[PDB]
């Protein structure tokens, strides 16, 4: 939530820092800075996937028990 | 090569002045278009986060 | 509170391309004047190897000489 405002404000600050100083070197560090920010969002977002991956595992264990009971009861009925 | 044809340099200076003025006018046009685009995008999305716009206006 | 990696924007109006560069560079009156010299040259003389002179310019004993060469009057 904090990173989003910063990249956006920088985008807006990079828009007018060109006019405030065209020949200044800091514009390419801002792009790089922008690139660094891009490296960060993807890096931070990827944090969720391992936890997400773990959740997928539980249903497989869970669904079979939901399936095995049905087979046993059906067999008993037959 | 301008002297080779034979002509006073006043016309050449006039042409240089008019082409530099044309370049200045198109630069002014692109500057004012990006400025008004910035202004319209700022005022268009003033409601997304009032505190962010307040801080932006304060810092300027 | 503060956003990440805020910094100071440059001096409010330094030298840009949004100024009138000519009027700042004191060249206004020449333009306001300006906006053939062969003809200008022509007024002084008659009209205005002209093929040869250009080639010579592309790359880039007065008393004794007179005595040496004599030209028949008729």
């Amino acid at each position: 939530r904090k990173l989003n405002m910063s990249i956006l404000i920088n985008f807006l600050d990079l828009l007018d820092i060109l006019i405030r100083s065209p020949g200044s070197i800091k514009r390419e560090e801002k792009l790089e800075d922008l690139k660094l920010l891009f490296v960060h969002v993807h890096h931070l977002i990827n944090e969720y996937r391992p936890h997400q991956a773990r959740e997928t595992l539980r249903v497989m264990m869970e669904v079979q028990k939901r399936q095995r009971l049905e087979t046993a009861e059906r067999f008993q009925k037959h | 090569e301008y002297i080779d044809q034979g002509r006073n340099p006043q016309l050449y200076t006039k042409e240089c002045l008019e082409r530099a003025l044309a370049k200045n006018e198109q630069v002014k046009g692109k500057i004012d278009t990006m400025k008004k685009f910035k202004s319209l995008l700022i005022q268009e999305l003033s409601k997304v986060f009032p505190e962010d716009m307040a801080k932006y206006r304060s810092i300027r | 509170g503060p956003f990440y990696l805020m910094r100071e924007l440059p001096g409010s109006t330094e030298l840009t391309g949004s100024t009138n560069l000519i009027t700042h560079y004191n060249l206004e009156q020449a333009y306001n004047k300006f906006c053939d010299l062969p003809g200008m040259i022509d007024l002084p003389g008659s009209h205005d190897r002209s093929l040869i002179e250009k080639p010579p310019i592309l790359s880039s004993g007065t008393m004794l000489a007179g005595f040496r060469l004599h030209t028949g009057p008729l």
